């Protein structure tokens, strides 16, 4: 089974990509990576008033079918 | 007192007071911006 999430930017950009329930944060970025451009390393995920990483899983922040995501890059020497 | 939907009633990054009546979407949107400007990624 493979369910679907969004990704929105702080450009009002929108990105539509899939994942899996036993995947992480950082898998999500992973492939949103060869959507806009922007590495994994630098992108972040924000959802139930949380930070996401890959210190958890999809399934830890109860990220279902449709999920509504925010985008934030930190960027360490820019 | 119906209010809620979100995980945090006031920014805890810069101790910011979200509206009332706000959605899990609205308290993101700015723990997005906010978070970005943030030097430290604590996790709250
Ligand atoms: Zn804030």
């Amino acid at each position: 089974s493979h369910m679907q999430i969004f990704v929105k930017t702080l450009t009002g950009k929108t990105i539509t990509l899939e994942v899996e329930p036993s995947d992480t944060i950082e898998n999500v970025k992973a492939k949103i990576q060869d959507k806009e451009g922007i590495p994994p390393d630098q992108q972040r995920l924000i959802f139930a008033g949380k930070q996401l990483e890959d210190g958890r899983t999809l399934s830890d922040y109860n990220i279902q079918k449709e999920s509504t995501l925010h985008l934030v890059l930190r960027l360490r020497g820019g | 007192s119906h209010m809620g939907a979100a995980a945090l009633r006031s920014c805890p990054m810069c101790q910011k007071e979200f509206a009332p009546r706000l959605t899990q979407l609205d308290v993101d949107s700015h723990l997005a911006q906010c978070l970005a400007e943030s030097t430290e990624d604590v996790t709250w």
